[PDB]
């Protein structure tokens, strides 16, 4: 279960810490937030060996942008997902958020299905968690929340997520990106479990 | 099993059945009689599925022996055909049909005709001047076709027949060990012992 | 339904004229006999297509032969271009069932069969097609090395007729052709629909069907 | 070889006397879940053509970004690109129609089927129609998906033949559209309420209309239906 | 496809 | 292994004026192997005429099947059964083995007695009534048929001109079919007098 | 699994006369019990008297259709602007079918036109591109229902001088110009009657020394 | 690869390589044929100044292109060892395809399309 | 296509006359409006003969019942016993069913699906052409309709199916069911597909066809 | 989109109006609130002709239970129900909550999976357009609600399964039982859409 | 083809090998020679896949015919043996492997010995004193096992074939229209034209 | 099968 | 199928 | 495999 949130100050990721070969948990404490730059961060859903192969590409060719051009936009950095995404849709099962801060466009979140489509939106959910909170986070989402309101959102979600989903569970991390810098939250079951 | 022929001719019925009995690579027995005698003046030769054709030559050769009995009546052969077809047609419904093809060959006392009668396994009925079950027909139709005269005596018949033999072992995959002739006219059935 | 035996006077070779799409009547004035050149003919069974191009390629690289070489392609080579090509398109569907039939001075009269799996047969007298059957029952209990051109060329066309009566994919018109030293010579197209009635009276036979 | 995954429903369409109206819902299926609710389906390619496009959408966004880069490379080293040599209805079509045969000729289809509507240069109005095989066909109405089924029954009680044409008002073919666009949300499980509808006349131009809803709904009768058969109560 |  | 185009054939019927037609080729075949030239698909029970197409086992059965019922119908009803009764009787008994089905195409042709109103009807394999005005056509060649019948058909033909019309009907739709011809059958039916013409076709 | 072939429905019709041919085929665009479009013709002009159809899947029928087009205009330049005779277009579309042999178009073929003596000529194809001139054939999904017709009253299949006891057949003739519409347009009246994926229109393409001329019918739209 | 077109035209109108080739021809041993009424012989000269020589093992001036052809040569010996070669592949090549042994002129006719090919081929001599 | 309409003071059926096998019209001029009881009517689509043998079968029971109980058969009886019926055969009876008509209870208007499912509506459309003709029953249906406009509004449902589906065609039959009225079935109430005169007449002259035999056939005792 | 809750004065049944044939809108007022006895009503989901031969069994048994032993407990509805999803799980795809108010009992509901096995629950939600609603419905429940709280729980609920299920639509129907009686609601899209 | 056998005697190799060439149900002929000689003396027989039989003999013969022009030298039977399994090697790993089984019989001249040699299709190669390929081998082999003596003579090792041939005719299904024997010594390769 |  |  |  993963999702982004845009807000006030920039844009919050979060995610389950769960990783399963049928129903077995290979990995409970599993880090599902990956850095592809400074502040451009990735939330990974599906095939763990794919999404992981694309974020590595991903990190390597926004790196070399930085090198030649700069700071890349957290839209260019979307559109090379999507580029290796669509290309190889045949061979890949990854369906990934990309979330990152700009000082001009502020927080973005774009999100990224199995087809390879890119999708702009001011929060997105996705995974096999996902399903089950359409609903409480359709009627709870407001736009310019504060940071400790769209972590409460975040952490009631994921927590409903994890409750319903058996593919999801264990700790929620968060990352908090805005103008501060960067900053990386945990949440055990003992808190969120009794929510 | 394999071949099986059949001409009517002037003023008899000949059949022709292959002696050759092979299970898998081996020919078990190469001096094999297809045929059983139904009535005094009524012979039915048989070839499809091992163990059914046997097992449903006797099976009718009771019961027209049966009636026989019950009546002192010889049936004609078209009455023998007619009940022949109709335990086929009955046969292919069942729960395991029998797959055999049969011609009766028979000489109705009545009428002083000999009547050549073609059965396959789904219970299809035709009278006809000559007759042949299986990949035979392919070689001695057009033979037949060509050769055959409706007025020829039983002598003319068995040179006939001598030809789609002839034809048979030249262009025939399989060796089916020659075949057992047998005549049927207003004397009744006996066989040619040097063929 | 075709076929093609050798004789006394040379080559008969004889062929239908119906064109099957499953159990759909395509055609029944179908050209299933290629003439590559004077001396060269090529019948053509399986796929109306596969047969047709590549039969009329083998003509192209024939004429290539002989004005490269100032000689006529033997009937050896002609053949084996041919089950050469088809060796190349060995297990990708191509359907072909062929005899190419001929005169040559070191050869004599020859004909070679050449199919889509590959195999390459010189023989005196070939029949091929879903009425092969019927027209090997005609041909081979009627065939005798020293029959006359006349009877050789009925021989061929009653063979045709045979099998166009019985096999359902067989039929339309019998197409006759006799090859000599000399070269080949057409023997005109014969329709079924006059043809059998034609022989049915003349010869007896066909007392099967109802007169 | 694919399989569509976030997916458009019907595109519908239809000729009136002065040019052509195309409309497509706001909607990105993701199978049975009405995932996506912000979703363009109508593409406007200069001010004379608009591209409806339904099937999958990561498809539909790569035609998009052709389209897109069609109207840069047309403009290279063209004094008349916003002239007598701006990209033509038919010759946008005619690349999409060229393409969509080309990807589904190397079994790698764009798993779309797409309307191009526009007017020409000479005031003729253009409507055709291509999909993933690579099929082409123009009609007085055109419609995808479930709008071939629903849509055209209706569009073609207003528009049947070529001589029903110079008789359609936009006022006329707008309101048969508009009405198409209801049927389709009554009726299509894959539908949404929001739309966009778009007119290219040979006088006004493109007119494009965003965030449209199906309203009149009729809804009342449901009130006095019961059970399936027998209940009463 | 056609195809005696 | 398709039922109903292994032995091959094909049954058409006509109406005209104060008259019925029923024409069936005599064609019985395995597959490619043509095996019988003699195979009648036209039978009679009293002046009531059934064509059936299809599985030759099966059409031989109904035939037996419906003599045997038509019987019993006289000797209780004491008179002959009329086509619009018989038609009705053929899809009870087609409908009884609707899970098991006879592999046939039947085709009922005949006058009634009482009215003198010509009456043809065709049916499906599982009993479904197909009654027509004009023609019924039935077969391994029925899109043949309905190619020739719908063209070369018009209302009220004379007995001496409708018999020109279903024998073309047949002959040359049984001419693009590879399992029908062989030799053909026509049945031209006036109220008190029934005449069978044996065509002259091609036998290829 | 994606399937690259579809059914796109109609059916098509040549016949030869003396000194013309017609190449005829409805206007009918379908997929499945869908109507696509009641007019969208698929027998076309290809330039030196040469009209033709490829009727099956549309997009692989144009595909073709667009290439022999490009054929025609080619042969003009690489040969001196000479005519393509009926004959040669007909090998070479033989050519480009069979060119896709193992992925092949899934369209029966059909040309008209006048052959190098001015005589009527029409030649069909399978999608292999084996070909053969006839001087009748129709092609499509209503073949079988309109071809044994032609057979009847083109070639006079199965018919016999009255009173000559079967002996003598009825003399074969050319068609007029006149007589061979009636024939077309029985046929596909006749084929719109029995074959649901035959109707609307019926464009046919007559051709004579004088050039290409159109005639247009309408057909039953149910 | 080595594209370098060394076979080209002079000025007069004369391919250099291909005359000095020739020279190359010249400085080879004799070869002579004669052909008689029913038979040709192949005479062949063989240098003095090497003695000490196997002739049991040293190459054949004479070399079987087939069971019915025979190639002699003068020039260099390294460079007939690649003619002889190509020319026996192709004399059992045109065996297998048209089942006949080559003629004399055909067998002739090849390796001079082989000797041709190189006098307009970039990076050969 | 089968549409069925409710109105003011009853309900109204009607059906296309097309009959297909694959892509062949079988019959041009078929009946889908079937009887079950003299004030109620079937509408039939799917496997042909399993509509008409269902119709016939159910049609036959509710006589039987009719009789028994010395009443007017009624529409939710006929539903019942179809729809258990179908059920029974897990839909291998491939009968879809729009079941209308008047009873002692009122008017009535139901679909019944092959596996056994029924719907109830004021408007409703099976077959092929269902979706061709429920776009028109959603464009202009209206509570409140009189039976001029509901027999409108249903043929013109059937003409959507018969011009836009290639499964459905030829005229359209109807049916209108009105309370304390017979029943009024219209076979061929509107014939838009007419066949347009031949070119030509293809009546032969007289002895074309080859005959080898002519014998008399005995029909009498 | 099916759910049942149960409140302080009784229970209340919610459904959507959607019936599916694949992608096409079959019926789009379906009465999915089926009453098999008084005050016992059920929410059918999986198959229509399934759920519906088993609501006419249910209610037939029920009818007869009456006759002979008066008025039967919620608990003998659902083990009628059970009973038969159980014994028929094979031949069967029925997902039906059972709702109905006792006096002694008040108001109760049972849920009935696919297996056939039976759920005593507060609230029961059910159907395809239920996984979008369980972290809704788990977050919003709360026992003894009011009935106007209760009504706009389950108008909101199914609001928001009908907005992402494209199986569920149309109109929203809730039955509510109490001791006062059975009272039919309706509440149309143009309402709950923009909730 | 089908039937090839081998056996090697004192101071000959004898190969026989069918002369029936069957297609369908059809004989197409019946002389049919399934052997091409490779060198003076070394003889190849082969049975397989239709086409692939004749153009990989003719493919062999090619290479060695080649290798004796090359050397002006005949290879061992040893070494085309070995030749002939590499090539065979090859093939089984090949996208179309040829489907072709061969016995090369061979006199040794260094060696003054007969050499015969068993390739299956795969390239497994054993010599032997007596070897067949397909079903023949089945009944062949327990008949030399019992008959066969290292001593024999040509004429001996005829008798000892014809012995073979009538078992094969008596007990095999398929009619393989007799067989080519040819022998392999000393003085190069002769075929018996009376068998 | 028959089958509107 | 008819199948919330 | 390993796949939240
Ligand atoms: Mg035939
Ligand atoms: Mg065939
Ligand atoms: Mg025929
Ligand atoms: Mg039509
Ligand atoms: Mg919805
Ligand atoms: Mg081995």
């Amino acid at each position: 279960s993963i999702m982004a949130v845009t807000f006030k100050d920039g844009v919050i990721l979060g995610a389950d810490s769960r990783t399963t070969t049928g129903a077995y948990i290979a990995n409970r404490v599993t880090d599902k937030l990956t850095r592809v730059h400074d502040k451009i961060w990735c939330c990974r859903s599906g095939s763990a060996a794919d999404t992981q192969a694309i974020a590595d590409i991903v990190q390597y060719h926004l790196e070399l942008y930085t090198s030649q051009y700069g700071t890349p936009s957290t839209e260019t950095a979307a559109s090379v997902f999507k580029e290796l995404c669509y290309e190889n849709k045949d061979n890949l099962t990854a369906g990934i958020i990309v979330a990152g801060y700009d000082d001009k466009n502020k927080g973005e979140v774009y999100t990224i299905p199995l087809g390879g489509s890119v999708h702009k939106l001011p929060y997105a959910i996705a995974g096999s968690g996902s399903t089950f909170i359409y609903g409480y986070c359709d009627k709870n989402f407001r736009e310019n929340m504060s940071k400790e309101e769209t972590v409460d959102f975040i952490k009631h979600s994921l927590s409903q997520a994890i409750k319903w989903d058996g593919s999801s569970g264990g700790v929620i991390r968060m990352v908090v990106l805005t103008a501060a810098g960067v900053e990386r939250l945990i949440f055990y079951p003992d808190e969120y479990e009794q929510l | 099993m394999d071949i099986i022929l059949g001409i009517r001719v002037q003023d008899s019925v000949i059949l022709a059945s292959s002696k050759a009995v092979t299970r898998g690579i081996s020919v078990l027995k190469d001096s094999d009689d297809k045929t059983r005698q139904l009535s005094p003046h009524t012979l039915m030769s048989f070839a499809g599925e091992a163990g059914d054709t046997v097992q449903f030559a006797e099976y009718i050769q009771a019961n027209i022996q049966l009636y026989s009995i019950r009546e002192d009546y010889e049936l004609s052969p078209q009455a023998v055909s007619s009940f022949v077809r109709q335990e086929l047609a009955k046969s292919i419904r069942s729960r395991r049909p029998y797959q055999v093809n049969v011609l009766i060959g028979g000489y109705d006392k009545k009428k002083n005709k000999p009547e050549l009668y073609q059965i396959d396994y789904l219970g299809t009925k035709v009278e006809l001047p000559y007759g042949a079950h299986g990949y035979s027909g392919f070689y001695t139709f057009s033979l037949l076709d060509h050769h055959y005269r409706p007025d020829m005596t039983t002598e003319e018949g068995l040179d006939l027949l001598k030809l789609c033999v002839q034809e048979l072992e030249k262009r025939m995959p399989m060796d089916f060990k020659g075949v057992i002739v047998k005549i049927v006219d207003k004397d009744g059935i006996r066989q040619v012992d040097d063929f | 339904t075709m076929l093609a035996f050798r004789f006394q006077g040379g080559i008969i070779v004889a062929v239908d004229s119906r064109a099957t799409a499953g159990n759909w009547v395509a055609s029944q004035t179908v050209k299933k006999v290629i003439e590559i050149n004077p001396f060269l003919l090529g019948t053509m069974a399986g796929g109306a297509a596969d047969c047709q191009f590549w039969e009329t390629w083998l003509g192209s690289q024939c004429r290539l032969h002989e004005l490269r070489e100032k000689e006529r392609i033997s009937v050896a080579a002609a053949s084996k271009i041919l089950s050469n090509l088809v060796y190349q398109y060995k297990g990708a569907g191509l359907s072909m069932g062929t005899m190419i039939c001929g005169y040559t001075r070191k050869e004599g009269p020859t004909i070679y069969y050449v199919d889509s799996d590959g195999t390459r047969l010189k023989g005196d007298i070939f029949c091929v097609g879903s009425g092969q059957t019927f027209a090997y029952g005609v041909l081979d209990s009627n065939y005798k090395w020293d029959l006359s051109v006349e009877d050789a060329l009925y021989l061929g066309k009653r063979s045709i007729l045979a099998a166009a009566h019985r096999d359902a994919y067989s039929g339309g018109s019998v197409n006759l052709y006799h090859v000599t030293e000399d070269g080949w010579i057409y023997h005109g197209n014969h329709d079924v629909g006059e043809l059998f009635w034609k022989v049915k009276e003349e010869e007896g036979s066909f007392n099967n069907v109802i007169g | 070889t694919q399989q569509p995954i976030v997916t458009g429903t019907s595109v519908i369409s239809m000729k009136y006397d002065n040019g052509v109206i195309i409309a497509a819902d706001n909607l990105g299926s993701y199978g049975s879940l009405l995932r996506f609710n912000g979703v363009e389906r109508l593409i406007p390619v200069g001010d004379n053509t608009v591209v409806g496009i339904s099937g999958d959408i990561s498809d539909m966004q790569h035609i998009e970004r052709l389209l897109k880069d069609l109207v840069t490379e047309n403009a290279y080293d063209n004094p008349l690109a916003d002239a007598e040599e701006a990209l033509e209805p038919s010759y946008i079509f005619e690349y999409l129609a060229t393409v969509m045969y080309q990807r589904r000729s190397k079994m790698n289809p764009l798993w779309n089927a797409i309307i191009v509507a526009g007017v020409q240069s000479n005031g003729d109005q253009f409507l055709r129609y291509v999909n993933l095989l690579g099929v082409t066909y123009s009609s007085p109405t055109l419609a995808t998906g479930f709008g071939a089924h629903m849509a055209n029954p209706l569009l073609r009680k207003v528009v049947d033949r070529e001589s029903d044409i110079p008789k359609t008002t936009v006022q006329v073919a707008e309101e048969a559209i508009v009405n198409a666009m209801r049927v389709l949300y009554y009726r299509d499980a894959r539908s949404s309420r929001n739309f966009s509808l778009a007119i290219i006349d040979k006088n006004t131009g493109l007119t494009f209309k965003k965030n449209l809803q199906v309203e009149n709904m009729k809804w009342d009768f449901a009130k006095d239906i019961k059970g399936y058969g027998t209940q009463k109560i | 496809x056609a195809y005696x | 292994s398709d039922p109903s185009s292994i032995n091959g054939g094909i049954v058409v019927a006509m109406t005209g004026k104060d008259c019925v037609a029923i024409a069936c080729d005599l064609r019985l075949g395995s597959q490619s192997l043509g095996v019988s030239n003699k195979f009648e698909k036209i039978f009679h029970y009293g002046h009531v005429f059934l064509g059936i197409t299809g599985l030759a086992t099966d059409v031989t059965t109904l035939n037996e099947m419906f003599r045997y019922k038509t019987n019993l119908y006289k000797l209780k009803e004491e008179r002959a059964i009329e086509p619009e009764t018989f038609t009705q009787l053929v899809s009870s008994s087609l409908y009884e083995r609707r899970f098991g089905p006879y592999f046939v195409g039947p085709v009922v042709a005949g006058i009634n007695s009482k009215s003198g109103k010509p009456f043809i009807a065709g049916f499906d394999l599982i009993g479904c009534i197909d009654e027509a005005k004009d023609f019924i056509v039935s077969g391994t060649a029925s899109d043949q048929l309905f190619g020739m019948c719908e063209s070369l058909y018009e209302p009220n033909l004379e007995p001496e001109d409708l018999f020109e019309t279903i024998s073309q009907a047949l002959l040359n739709a049984a001419d693009r079919d590879a399992l029908s011809g062989w030799g053909a059958v026509v049945y031209i039916i006036k109220k008190d007098e029934v005449v069978k013409r044996y065509l002259k076709m091609r036998q290829d | 699994q994606f399937n690259p072939y579809g059914d796109n429905g109609g059916t098509i019709l040549g016949i030869a006369g003396e000194d013309f041919a017609v190449l005829a085929g409805d206007t009918r665009n379908i997929t499945d019990y869908s109507i696509n479009s009641r007019y969208e013709p698929k027998v076309f002009d290809c330039g030196d008297n040469i009209v033709m159809s490829a009727n099956g899947f549309a997009a692989d029928g144009d595909a073709l259709v667009k290439r022999f087009k490009n054929s025609v205009k080619w042969y003009h330049f690489d040969h001196n602007d000479k005519k393509l005779s009926i004959n040669s277009a007909a090998r070479n579309i033989q050519h480009l079918l069979y060119g896709k042999r193992f992925f092949p178009y899934y369209v029966h073929t059909i040309i008209a036109g006048l052959d190098e003596d001015g005589k009527g000529a029409v030649y069909s194809f399978d999608p292999v591109g084996s070909y053969e001139r006839e001087q009748c054939r129709a092609g499509g999904a209503a073949a079988s229902l309109i071809m044994p017709f032609l057979d009847n009253q083109v070639n006079f299949k199965n018919q016999y001088e009255p009173g000559t006891n079967g002996k003598v057949k009825k003399p074969l003739k050319y068609l007029s110009v006149e007589e061979v519409i009636k024939l077309v347009r029985d046929s596909f009246t006749s084929a719109t009657e029995r074959h649901i994926q035959v109707g609307d229109g019926l464009e046919i393409l007559i051709v004579t020394k004088d050039g290409v001329r159109k005639e247009f019918y309408e057909l039953k739209r149910d | 690869g080595y594209d370098r077109a060394l076979s080209i035209f002079s000025p007069d109108g004369h391919i250099f390589q291909v005359e000095y080739a020739l020279e190359a021809v010249k400085r080879g041993t004799c070869a002579v044929g004669v052909k008689g009424k029913n038979c040709v012989v192949l005479g062949c000269e063989r240098r003095s100044t090497l003695k000490l020589q196997d002739t049991r093992i040293t190459p054949s001036k004479v070399s079987k292109i087939d069971s019915h052809v025979v190639l002699s040569f003068s020039g260099l010996n390294a460079d007939s060892r690649i003619l002889i070669e190509k020319a026996r592949v192709e004399a059992q090549s045109h065996r297998l395809t048209l089942e006949d042994p080559v003629t004399v002129e055909y067998l002739t006719r090849y390796v001079a399309g082989v000797q041709q090919r190189y006098t307009q081929s970039g990076g050969v001599r | 296509t089968i549409v069925g309409v409710k109105f003011n003071n009853g309900v109204v059926i009607a059906a296309d006359t097309r009959s297909t096998q694959g892509p062949i019209v079988a019959d041009k001029n078929c009946a889908k409006l079937h009887r079950i009881s003299p004030k109620i009517w079937c509408a039939g689509a799917g496997t042909a003969a399993d509509t008409e043998a269902v119709t016939q079968l159910i049609g036959s029971n509710i006589e039987l019942h009719s009789l028994y109980t010395s009443r007017e058969p009624r529409v939710v009886s006929a539903l019942q016993m179809l729809k258990q019926h179908l059920f029974k055969y897990q839909g291998h009876i491939g009968a879809y069913l729009i079941v209308a008509g008047v009873d002692p209870t009122g008017s009535h208007l139901f679909s019944i699906h092959a596996h056994g499912s029924t719907d109830v509506g004021y408007y409703l459309s099976l077959g092929s052409g269902s979706l061709a003709a429920m776009a028109v029953l959603e464009s202009h249906w209206k509570q409140d309709l009189t039976k001029e406009e509901a027999i409108k509004l249903a043929s013109d449902a059937i003409q959507a199916g018969i011009w836009n589906d290639l499964g459905s065609g030829s005229n359209v039959d109807v049916c209108v069911m009105e309370i304390g009225k017979d029943a009024e079935y219209l076979r061929n109430y509107l014939t838009p597909n007419v066949r347009e005169e031949k070119q030509k007449s293809y009546k032969f002259p007289r002895g074309t066809t080859a005959v080898l035999k002519e014998s008399i056939v005995n029909i009498c005792d």
